[PDB]
């Protein structure tokens, strides 16, 4: 009865209906894998009692991939009921499209498309890198994903991304502040709030500068040298 | 949970249950701890609708990495709005079956 | 999971072994038909070697193509690697060898002047930034006297347009050429022996 | 054939194994409930 | 066959020996590279690898997981959406032009979206 | 000749506009950084205390 | 001849010109970004020294 | 980054990178050698190899065995060399010059005494 020692302790986590007060809580069991053998016992029970998992690589964790996440077996079985609007909008499909991307990384490790998906999905994949004890805000996290999604992150070189979002989310904060106002507020990014972080977004590309400056907007021995000759049948001269 | 990868690839929802899975050393309670901190906003509201609670259930943990986890959470304020059940490796195998 | 991972890179190792084994046995046959190609080439090459001789024992020896220039500072390098990767470390001893001669280049105090045959040479000077002037691929596996002559007849062009270059600029001419012509390819010694080799075509 | 089966410059006899056994791996498939008297079979193998 | 029909069962076994073979060629590919196969595995390779992205669909079910609408394709069409896939009559549009759409017409518009034409 | 200078007479003064402009821009926006990160060290020291 | 020569380097001279004022235009875009760049990077630099001066006395 | 700085976390994150990039490519290595990587995985494999080389150090403990003195790096230098190494300054010694050594003066030491000069 070890699957229902957890069964039962993780079917607590829930949400109460209205009648009830419409209280909640929410789980997050940790589990540790050896050798990455989620495969073993334990961590399939887990596995298959919680809603979704976010299962973390000591491969990713070294290659700078922080927070671990490997995205193509990492899923939420809440999906976009779990975000706002605007969350939902802008990271509709980015869990499947980064799978993707890896997928096709793996197959081309070239046509015109699939180039770009790669450079889309090394965007991405910088993008989504964090620092820890760094917390984003929803607004800030949903301007973030629009930068990548929404292609504006094409121009900028893949080595800049992170610093472009800092540098970026910066300049929301600092000035046009009511972008994050109007998202936090309403939950949604309005069209012309869209338009607004677009205009503020290619404005801001003039002033950013890449790693190597660039814009953003839009002895062998002589003996061993063997020498041609002409032969020539004289006496020498 | 105020990490990118999370809130927009696998967004938790209140009421879910999301596992964090993975190798020693890589991240896990990193990941919880982050979420347990990005709280302190919706604490501070001061509104219950908005308001997270926070329970950190510390299972067969060293004691000095619950002590860590603790200082964490006092530095970010978090242990305003958090409770600890501890379960050290020292603890008979009663305590640790029981803290869940 | 581990007896099924290692079931799948066991299956894995078999097909890349077959696919080696197979790849193996083709590039011997190819080594044959190259052979084949080089004796069916020699001919040409002996008696036009003849002919130039009888030529240059009757005739004057002032062709600009035949005599030095003064202070150069600029040879031609023409660097032959191959298109495909597959080949051990062909390419690797190749590019190591022009470097080689870009080094001695460099003692002399004359810049390399870098033209390229084949992909992998190609990808090597691109990484490292250093500029191609030309570059003709497809053809290192079967080359035919079509691509050599357009190689040739752009390499000595070249060479001709630097006679009259002074200093940088490129003078009557018009086009900046260069005062030495060489080349790097790998010499095929024996079946067993393939040494990279520079070998000065001009003047 | 199945030594073959990696590889077209080859040798004439390795050629015609190779479409030898082409030929014979698509003469011994068979349909399901479609049962072959002796006689049948050894003419086809044949 | 003698259920569903000859065609239907003569496309869906194409479709199983191609992935099959592209099953085999795979690790190949992660090695030594696409480029080393033969022009009708390079071939066969797009027409699996498109093949298989065709394979997925806009799920009813998954909209709240990608925000996607999802699409019911009738029996008569994916038959012949297969079987021109099998005979590579779309080798010219982008794979991702094949990644969970329903039938023919989506994948015409999904191509012009990305700039193909079918 | 006479476009070819009127063009790039018009793309020099262009280019000065343009520089100063992003200049200026660059200075409110550092201006407005600094005010709004030292918010942020005020609400810190608010925290400590 | 020496309205031939001159238009001859006229057109030369026009052309080079042309794209040395648009390489100049180019130049003068990257000079302003790069002042741009250094303002934001050394404001930020010491807003960051500004919030540990006072962090620190804070705690102190 | 807190506890031991912000330049010896980079220093450390960047050595884990390219070692757990040469760990990744051992895989095609192993099969087909060095020289089917592309030129920045052969550069990154060329400087994975002298990292960890270099990581290696002849240890007071190991005069026992081989008779050699063991080495002390301090922290400081530790960091400069290996940042160096990162960054590719290195790249032209030869491997072994890294092997069982202490700091930058041992290295230079030993790449002279095998024919390079640092
Ligand atoms: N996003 C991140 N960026 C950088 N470093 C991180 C990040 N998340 C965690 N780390 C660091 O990685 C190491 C492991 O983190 P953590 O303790 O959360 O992992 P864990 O899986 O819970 O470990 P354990 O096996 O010790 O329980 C710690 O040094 C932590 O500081
Ligand atoms: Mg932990």
């Amino acid at each position: 009865d070890v699957f229902y020692l957890h069964s039962r302790l993780l079917e607590r986590c829930a949400k109460l209906s209205d009648e009830l007060g419409g209280g909640s809580m929410t789980g997050l069991p940790i589990i540790e894998t050896k050798a990455n053998d989620i495969s073993a016992f334990i961590p399939t029970n887990v596995i298959s009692i919680t809603d979704g998992q976010c299962f973390l690589e000591s491969d990713l964790f070294n290659q700078g991939v922080r927070p671990a996440i490997n995205v193509g077996v990492s899923v939420s079985r809440v999906g976009g009921a779990a975000q706002i609007k605007a969350m939902k909008e802008v990271a509709g499909s980015l869990r499947l499209d980064l799978s993707q991307y890896r997928e096709l990384e793996a197959f081309a490790a070239l046509d015109a498309a699939s180039k770009a998906q790669l450079d889309r999905g090394a965007r991405l994949v910088e993008l989504l890198k964090q620092p820890q004890y760094s917390p984003l805000a929803v607004e800030e996290q949903v301007v973030a994903i629009f930068l990548g999604t929404q292609g504006h992150l094409d121009s900028v070189p893949v080595e800049d991304v992170q610093r472009f979002e800092s540098e970026l989310l910066e300049h929301v904060k600092a000035s046009h502040s009511d972008i994050f106002d109007g998202i936090r507020e309403t939950k949604k990014l309005s069209e012309e709030a869209e338009e607004k972080l677009v205009s503020v977004i290619n404005e801001f590309k003039k002033g950013f500068q890449a790693s190597d400056g660039s814009s953003v907007v839009v002895a062998l021995d002589p003996e061993d040298l063997e020498k041609e000759s002409v032969k020539v049948r004289k006496p020498a001269p | 949970t105020g990490i990118k990868a999370i809130d927009a690839m696998t967004p938790i929802g209140r009421g879910q249950r999301q596992l964090i899975i993975g190798d020693r050393k890589t991240g896990k309670t990193a990941v919880c701890v982050d979420t347990i901190l990005n709280q302190r906003e919706a604490w501070l509201t001061g509104d219950p609708k908005q308001q997270v609670r926070c329970v950190y259930v510390a299972i067969g943990q060293k004691g000095t990495t619950i002590a860590s986890v603790k200082r964490a959470l006092e530095e970010g304020g978090a242990m305003e709005y958090t409770t600890i059940v501890a379960a050290p490796a020292s603890d008979a195998a009663g305590f640790k079956w029981l803290a869940p | 999971a581990t007896l099924r991972e290692l079931r799948g890179r066991i299956r894995s190792a078999g097909s890349i072994k077959k696919i080696t084994k197979a790849q193996e046995l083709i590039a011997t046959s190819r080594i044959a038909k190259a052979q084949a190609r080089v004796e069916a080439a020699r001919p040409y090459a002996a008696e036009i070697t003849n002919m130039l001789t009888e030529l240059a024992g009757a005739s004057a020896l002032d062709h600009p193509l035949l005599v030095e220039r003064k202070q150069p500072k600029r040879a031609g390098v023409l660097v032959v690697s191959s298109d495909r990767g597959l080949c051990g470390a062909y390419n690797a001893n190749v590019l190591r060898r022009a470097e080689e001669l870009f080094s001695l280049l460099r003692d002399e105090g004359k810049d390399p002047v870098l033209y390229v045959v084949g992909r992998k040479a190609l990808g090597y000077f691109s990484f490292r930034q250093r500029t191609v002037v030309e570059s003709w691929t497809g053809f290192s596996e079967r080359p035919t006297y079509e691509n050599a002559r357009e190689i040739a007849d752009t390499l000595v062009n070249a060479f001709m347009a630097g006679a009259d270059d002074e200093g940088d600029d490129a003078g009557a001419d018009g086009i900046l050429g260069v005062d030495e012509l060489h080349i790097v390819f790998t010499e095929f010694r024996s079946m067993l022996s393939q040494t990279a080799v520079a070998r000065r075509a001009a003047p | 054939y199945r030594e073959l089966e990696a590889f077209s410059d080859l040798d004439a006899a390795s050629k015609a194994q190779l479409d030898r056994g082409a030929r014979l791996v698509e003469l011994l498939k068979q349909p399901q409930y479609s049962p072959l008297a002796v006689e049948e079979q050894v003419v086809a193998i044949f | 066959p003698a259920i569903v029909g000859d065609e239907h069962y003569r496309v869906a076994q194409e479709v199983i020996r191609i992935l099959q073979r592209y099953k085999d060629l795979q690790d190949i590919i992660a090695i030594l590279g696409i480029d080393e196969l033969s022009e009708e595995d390079k071939q066969l390779v797009n027409r699996a690898r498109r093949i298989e992205r065709f394979l997925s669909q806009n799920m009813m079910a998954a909209e709240q997981f990608t925000g996607q609408p999802g699409s019911t394709v009738p029996l008569k069409e994916t038959i012949e959406a297969f079987d021109k896939l099998t005979k590579g009559e779309f080798d010219h549009l982008p794979e991702q032009a094949f990644f969970l759409i329903g039938g023919l017409d989506d994948l015409a518009k999904k191509a012009e979206s990305l700039g193909a034409k079918l | 000749l006479a476009d070819a200078d009127a063009m790039h007479a018009k793309a020099l003064a262009d280019a000065k506009a343009e520089s100063e402009k992003v200049t200026e821009e660059a200075k409110q926006d550092s201006e407005r950084i600094a005010a709004q990160l030292s918010e942020q060290a005020g609400s810190e020291a608010e925290r400590i205390k | 001849e020496a309205m031939l020569a001159k238009t001859a380097a006229d057109n030369r001279k026009s052309a080079e010109q042309v794209a040395a004022a648009q390489a100049d235009y180019e130049k003068e875009m990257a000079e302003a970004r790069a002042q741009a760049s250094a303002l934001r990077d050394e404001a930020r630099a010491a807003g960051r020294s500004v919030v540990d001066e006072k962090r620190a006395q804070a705690s102190g």
